[PDB]
C-alpha cells in the first residue's frame, strides 16, 4: 504494497518508520509515545495519526479494553478527516473503523462508516458488500437487499453478494428464487462464500422444493468442517460434546427435574389451559418461518436465561416449581414455554443453532392419534405426562394430524457435559 | 434482528459486547 505517505510524510519516513518498528516489536506503550510525539509536532500527518490509532488497537487488545477501543475508533476517524490523506490508507482507516465498531456491537455506528466508505469510493464493490453486511447485523433485510441488488447490476456474477442476496431471499420465504443465488455464491469460491450459513439454507431450501440434492451440499458443508455431521448441523458450538438425537432422563443426569415435571404435570397443564382459555394473547405464533402449514404458538416463561416476570403471572405455580432448576432457568443458550399445535401442521425439518442445548418435552393434552416428531432418522409419540428429549441441533420434523390440540411445555437444559465454567462464560443465543 | 430461538434464520445469533 500500500501506498501511505503523502508528500510531507515522505519527509519524516525514518521517524515515521521508527515509530512503528517499535509498534511490531510489541513495545505497545513506547510505541504509542513514540507516535504521540509525531502527532504533537506534525498534527497533519495521516502516517502520524494511523499509527496513534493501530497502537491504541494494539493497546486496547493487550488491556483488552472497550474504551481503549473507542479511542482507537475515533483516531481512525480522525486520520480520514486530515487534509491529503491517501487513498490507501483513508480506506484501510476506516475499514478498520468499522471493523471495531462491530467488534463492539456498535452497529449503527458501523454502518455510518460503511457508507462513507462506499460515497469515498464509490467503485469498490467489496465496500458495498461490507455495507450490505452492515444491514444485516442491525437486522435491517430491506435495505441490505437493495444493497446486494446495486452490487449484482454491475457485477452479477459477484459470489459474495449473490449468497448474501440468496440468504435474504432464503429468510423471505421466497425458496424457490433463493436457491441459485445460493448454489451459485457457493460455487464461486469468492472470499466470504465458504461459510456454514448458506450450506445450511441452501440445502434447506433444496428439502422444502423437494430436491434431492440437499444432502450433497450437507454432506460438502460437514467436509469443509462447517457441520459436526450431516445430521447435526447447528453453527454455535462447542465442539465435542456428546451428539446423539434422543436421551434418557438418565443419560442426562437431569432426573430430578424430570420427576418433578412428571410427578407435577398437572398443575403445568391446568395452567396452560388457563392461558388458553383466559389469555390466549400470551401463546404468540412461531415466527422464524418453520410450518408448511398450520397453527403453532408458544407461551414462553423464560428465553436466554431470564424470567419473563408477566408472562409468569400467567403460569406462576409453574414458574415457582421450575424456579429450583437452574440447569434449565439458567440456560441462556434456550427457553421453557408452552408449545400448542393444531391439526393440519407440519413443521419442516429443521435444526436449531447449538449444540449447547438439550431440549425436553413434557406431554400436556396429547390426543391419541395424529402427532408424532422425528429427531434425524428416530420419530416417536409423546405421552400426557411423561417426558421425551432430543438434542434439537440434530434435524427434526413435527406434523399434528389428530382431531383437536396438542398441548406440551417445553424446557431447554445445557448439555450436561458443559462444565459450570463454560455455563457461565458462553455468549447468550 | 431477532434472535434464534428454534433455528438459524437471523444472518448472526449472538449479539456483541467487546471484550
Ligand atoms: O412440537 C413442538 O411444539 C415443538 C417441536 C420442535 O421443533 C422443537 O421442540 O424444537
Ligand atoms: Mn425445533
Amino acid at each position: 504494497k500500500p501506498k501511505l505517505l503523502n508528500k510531507f510524510d515522505k519527509t519524516i519516513k525514518a521517524e515515521l518508520d521508527a515509530a512503528e518498528k517499535l509498534r511490531k516489536r510489541g513495545k505497545i506503550e513506547e510505541a504509542v509515545n513514540a507516535f504521540k510525539e509525531l502527532v504533537r509536532k506534525y498534527p497533519q500527518s495521516p502516517r502520524a495519526r494511523y499509527g496513534k490509532a493501530q497502537c491504541e488497537d494494539d493497546l486496547a487488545e493487550k488491556r483488552r479494553s472497550n474504551e481503549v477501543l473507542r479511542g482507537a475508533i475515533e483516531t481512525y476517524q480522525e486520520v480520514a478527516s486530515l487534509p491529503d490523506v491517501p487513498a490507501d490508507l483513508l480506506k484501510l482507516s476506516l475499514k478498520r473503523r468499522s471493523d471495531r465498531q462491530q467488534f463492539l456491537g456498535h452497529m449503527r455506528g458501523s454502518l455510518l462508516t460503511l457508507q462513507r466508505l462506499v460515497q469515498l469510493f464509490p467503485n469498490d464493490t467489496s465496500l458495498k458488500n461490507d455495507l450490505g453486511v452492515g444491514y444485516l447485523l442491525i437486522g435491517d433485510n430491506d435495505n441490505a437487499k437493495k444493497v446486494y441488488e446495486e452490487v449484482l447490476s454491475v457485477t452479477p456474477n459477484d459470489g459474495f453478494a449473490k449468497v448474501h442476496y440468496g440468504f435474504i431471499l432464503k429468510a423471505q420465504n421466497k425458496i424457490a428464487e433463493s436457491i441459485p443465488y445460493l448454489k451459485e455464491g457457493i460455487e464461486s469460491g469468492d472470499p466470504g462464500t465458504d461459510d456454514g450459513r448458506f450450506y445450511f439454507h441452501l440445502g434447506d431450501a433444496m428439502q422444502r422444493v423437494g430436491n434431492k440434492e440437499a444432502y450433497k451440499w450437507y454432506e460438502l458443508g460437514h467436509k469443509r468442517g462447517h457441520f459436526a455431521s450431516v445430521w447435526q448441523r447447528s453453527l454455535y458450538n462447542v465442539n465435542g460434546l456428546k451428539a446423539q438425537p434422543w436421551w434418557t432422563p438418565k443419560e442426562t443426569g437431569y432426573t430430578e427435574l424430570v420427576k418433578s415435571l412428571e410427578r407435577n404435570w398437572k398443575l403445568i397443564r391446568d395452567e396452560g389451559l388457563a392461558v388458553m382459555d383466559k389469555a390466549k394473547g400470551l401463546f404468540l405464533p412461531e415466527d422464524e418461518n418453520l410450518r408448511e402449514k398450520g397453527d403453532w404458538s408458544q407461551f414462553t416463561l423464560w428465553q436466554q436465561g431470564r424470567r419473563n416476570e408477566n408472562a409468569c403471572k400467567g403460569a406462576p405455580k409453574t414458574c415457582t416449581l421450575l424456579e429450583k432448576f437452574p440447569e434449565t432457568t439458567g440456560c441462556r443458550r434456550g427457553q421453557i414455554k408452552y408449545s400448542i399445535m393444531h391439526p393440519g401442521t407440519h413443521v419442516w425439518p429443521h435444526t436449531g443453532p447449538t449444540n449447547c442445548r438439550l431440549r425436553m418435552h413434557l406431554g400436556l393434552v396429547i390426543p391419541k392419534e395424529g402427532c408424532k416428531i422425528r429427531c434425524a432418522n428416530e420419530t416417536k409419540t409423546w405421552e400426557e405426562g411423561k417426558v421425551l428429549i432430543f438434542d434439537d441441533s440434530f434435524e427434526h420434523e413435527v406434523w399434528q394430524d389428530a382431531s383437536s390440540f396438542r398441548l406440551i411445555f417445553i424446557v431447554d437444559v445445557w448439555h450436561p457435559e458443559l462444565t459450570p465454567q463454560q455455563r457461565r462464560s458462553l455468549p447468550a443465543i | 434482528q431477532g434472535k434464534c430461538k428454534n433455528g438459524l434464520g437471523e444472518y448472526t445469533c449472538t449479539s456483541l459486547e467487546g471484550f
